[PDB]
């Protein structure tokens, strides 16, 4: 029962850090979506510029 | 320096507790053994 105890609660603090993890990777994906959005809003005006 | 390995550490000094309270246990059960023997043997006597 300790061993499972052990388990239980490792198991819990794993999943919050994984929880941690995707708000991490979410935040990211957002940033790079916000970058993505001007440059082809630079590519689109670059085309009218040739 | 961060411990090389942590968890493991931490799982074999919990095992070595574990095994110290078993042993403890079951002296424990051993000595109640004893008490009943001593009174059932004392009414005889």
């Amino acid at each position: 029962a300790n061993r499972f105890t052990s388990n239980i609660k490792g198991l819990t603090q794993a999943a919050r850090n994984a929880n941690d993890g995707i708000s991490v990777a979410q935040t990211t994906e957002g940033a790079l979506s916000e970058i993505n959005n001007n440059l082809q809003r630079i590519r689109e005006l670059t085309v009218q510029a040739s | 320096e961060s411990t090389s390995d942590p968890l493991a550490a931490l799982d074999d000094a919990i095992s070595q507790i574990d095994k110290f309270r078993s042993s403890l246990g079951a002296v424990q059960n051993r000595l109640d053994s004893a008490v009943t023997n001593l009174n059932n043997t004392t009414t005889n006597l």
